RNA sequence: CACCAACUUCCUAAACUUAAAUUGGGUUAAUCUAUAACUUUAUAGAUGCAACACUGUUAGUAUGAGUAACAAGAAUUCCAAU
RNA sequence: AACUAAUCCUAGCCCUAGCCCUACAAAUAUAAUUAUACUAUUAUAUAAAUCAAAACAUUUAUAAAAGUAUUGGAGAAAGAAAUUCGUAAGGAGCUAUAGAACUAGUAAAGGGAAAGAUGAAAGACUAAUUAAAAGUAAGAACAAGCAAAGAUUAAACCUUGUACCUUUUGCAUAAUGAACUAACUAGAAAACUUCUAACUAAAAGAAUUACAGCUAGAAACCCCGAAACCAAAC
């Protein structure tokens, strides 16, 4: 037979049927919501108008983004939106050169960052251009906070935002230790990332951590019947003497 | 025998449900 | 399969339907268990047939076939006890009879009246005549195996009838296994470890 | 060879029922219903071809676009393997 | 000092002129549909519609041929005997 | 009325429609199917090539605009858009060499079959039906001869006559192929024209052509067979 559903919906309906839908909806939002990375590598077309082939008129234009590499190294590092670009290269920048099998490298680094509301330095890879990013957000704590989830391009960024979040969140003591005083003023500092407890949590989970995650909340031990009928019994005894 | 009766078309304006996963996307347009 | 009159399963059926054989099916129109109104022991009247006409008791039923076995009607003849020293005895052999053949009979007034299925007071089903509508009820056909229960007496290894009709259980929180130990006073103080299911 | 030693049973057809006696009946809904609906409009088959024909290479493509995505994987690839000698039988041939 | 022998030719009835790739035109077996017919037919619409030959495929049965070919120690009183 | 045989109708299939989906015990991944410790535990790379370019090398598809521009060893071929437009169980299929390979995935990866037939009732002794295939029997043969023909009173005698298909050349005493019976076994496309009609300076039920054109219909080009080549398992 041919499927009602074609395959790209089929994971739509596992997303909107079983232990998705319960889900919590702070974070089925977040899954949900996509945004588009910052453009490092490629530029969009300047001018919305170009002239058509056929016709030889001016026309509506489109882009065509350049292939871009994010390897999971990457979601183990801090990336300012780096990646390698895989692809062919002509040799000198004309066409009528020859065509050569490039792998181009962004400059990869290791390097140490203080973070603020972690009280510890992190020693991370990263590339120049989240220095930059670094100190443009006044703070390395802060780029990890304002940076989206794809513009950062790091899961343990991610991750790192995770725990800036829920520290932030819970006003957790844990936060400059022995210096009720200084946590204070990080909390303060840092205050406009301060959100709810429950979505902290779930802040860059993986949908394999996510599901699991679900069931060991809605995960509860058999009932003895013995106390569902105790229960059921008193229940119905206490109406009868109404 | 009687015939059938002619087919007959659901006449007047017919907004679409966004929500609904069927709908078509051009049928979701503002040019639609 | 084609059902026969020849039991499943019996010599006359293995040789009926033997494994090889892959006859054009004989098509029987399905009848729920509410539609069918014929049961053994029913006194029906025959619609078509060579004993069209004569109300007979049924005493077998294949529903597979749809099939209604008069005993004593729809008889054809055949000889019992062929043998090279004699000849044979020819005797009544019936044959059977579609649903469709026979119609159910009307106690009080004997002929073949449609009837329509209809529950009791009780309950229980009964087929209830389209026309001058009266309860047919329910034939009584002996045990199978000939024994009637009262006039049963126990042989060996058969408990009597109060015994079985006795009831002994009283509610309460034991298993068998634990009943029997405070019966018999099996005690054991030994424990097992702690063990992990996986 | 050999042939049947039974004749058929005889079978009769009723050439009046409603399906014989009713065919074509509407087939003129455009010109006696001020061209609203096509008389193409009225065809019930498979989504590719209805109100559409064409050589045998055309209906599988257009097979393919309409039902690709709805189709099996296994379908698919015999479809896809099947266009290749459709298309160049009538093609380069 | 002739006769025989070719559809050459004549005669009665008819006929109206003599290789093979290629090219124009008229029919037809079979199956199904539409609508008919009613001992097996008609008018239309169709097609898995006609095989002595593809190192073709399956099944049956011949021929070679009842031919090539094949085999166990003795006696008795007996194959779980001497 | 003869032996061998033959006979039959459903087992089921096929294509669309509709529909997505959200449905014993015991032993077991150890060495699977070994009742309890060992020893930590695990899939997946552009899809390629074949192929097309008569080789091979860049390269080679897998609603209208329109198969047009563009792209391309400018060659085999590839091929947008702008801008318009888009509501919603059946078979002129098969019926046991056919239809799914199938009654069946049954009888190292992997490959993969063969076949069945009574009647309402067999708790009626299991059915009949057919000068019906080849093969044989009933009933061997009788100087002379591609086996027949003309004949005839007469089967044989008399008279006449270099098996068939394909291929050579319009020739074989060449050369290929055939024990026989039954089944199965190979021509498919519309750009333009003629023909058949509708309407006409207009014609086509949107996207087309026009100083008699335009619309519709009909009209066409097979099968089997290498040495090879590559990917992924075993």
């Amino acid at each position: 037979p041919l499927h009602r559903y074609p395959v790209h919906l089929w994971q739509k309906l596992r997303l909107r049927q079983g232990i998705c839908a319960r889900l919590p909806a702070h974070f089925l939002r977040s899954l949900e919501e996509e945004r588009t990375p910052t453009p490092v590598h490629y530029k969009p077309h300047g001018t919305k108008f170009k002239i058509n082939p056929k016709n030889g008129q001016r026309e509506r234009v489109e882009d065509v983004p350049i292939p871009v590499h994010y390897p999971p190294e990457s979601q183990q590092g801090l990336w300012g939106g780096e990646g390698l670009i895989l692809g062919y290269r002509y040799a000198n920048n004309d066409k009528l050169s020859k065509r050569v099998k490039k792998v181009w490298k962004p400059q990869l680094f290791t390097r140490e960052l203080y973070s603020e509301i972690l009280d510890k330095k992190f020693t991370v890879t990263v590339t120049m251009r989240t220095l930059d990013l670094i100190d443009e957000a006044y703070g390395f704590d802060f780029y990890i906070l304002k940076t989206p989830k794809e513009d950062l391009g790091s899961k343990f960024g991610m991750d790192l935002k995770r725990g800036m979040l829920l520290r932030l969140a819970r006003q957790d003591p844990h936060l400059h230790p022995e210096n009720p005083e200084r946590r204070a003023a990080i909390y303060d500092k840092y205050r406009s990332f301060v959100i709810p407890e429950a979505e902290a949590e779930w802040v860059g989970l993986t949908l394999e951590e996510a599901l699991e995650k679900q069931r060991l909340l809605e995960e509860k031990d058999p009932v003895p019947l013995f106390k569902v009928y105790v229960e059921e019994l008193v229940q119905r005894l206490q109406e009868q003497v109404l | 025998y009687r015939a059938p009766p002619p087919p007959r078309r659901r006449p007047g304006p017919h907004s679409p449900d966004p929500e609904n996963l069927l709908t078509p996307r051009w049928q979701l347009t503002p040019r639609y | 399969y084609r059902y026969g009159m020849s039991r499943p399963g019996s010599i006359a059926d293995k040789r009926k339907n033997p494994p090889w054989s892959r006859r054009r099916p004989v098509v029987v129109e399905p009848i729920s268990d509410e539609d069918w109104h014929l049961f053994c022991g029913d006194m029906v009247e025959i619609l078509e047939g060579k004993d069209a006409g004569k109300q007979g008791k049924v005493v077998q039923v294949v529903r597979q076939r749809n099939w209604v076995v008069l005993e004593g009607l729809n008889t054809h003849y055949r000889y019992i006890g062929r043998t090279k020293d004699h000849r044979g005895t020819m005797i009544a052999s019936e044959a059977p009879l579609l649903h469709h053949q026979v119609k159910l009979v009307d106690p009080v007034d004997r002929k073949p009246t449609e009837i329509q299925w209809r529950f009791t007071e009780a309950g229980e089903r009964v087929r209830v005549s389209t026309r001058s509508g009266r309860i047919i009820p329910k034939p009584e056909f002996p045990r199978a195996d000939g024994i009637v229960p009262e006039t049963w007496t126990d042989g060996p290894k058969d408990t009597s009838v109060e015994d079985a009709l006795e009831r002994t259980y009283v509610p309460r929180l034991k298993t068998l296994e634990e009943d029997v130990m405070e019966a018999m006073g099996i005690q054991e103080t030994r424990r097992f470890k702690k063990v992990y299911w996986y | 060879a050999f042939v049947r030693l039974t004749l058929p049973p005889p079978k009769v057809v009723d050439r009046w029922n409603e399906k014989r006696a009713l065919f074509g009946v509407y087939d003129n809904i455009g010109i006696l219903g001020n061209f609203e609906k096509h008389p193409k409009e009225l065809i019930k088959g498979p989504v590719w071809l209805r109100g559409w024909r064409g050589n045998e290479l055309q209906r599988c493509v257009r097979k393919k676009k309409f039902v690709g995505n709805r189709m099996f994987i296994e379908d698919l690839h015999n479809l896809n393997k099947r266009i290749s000698y459709l298309y160049k039988h009538f093609n380069r041939h």
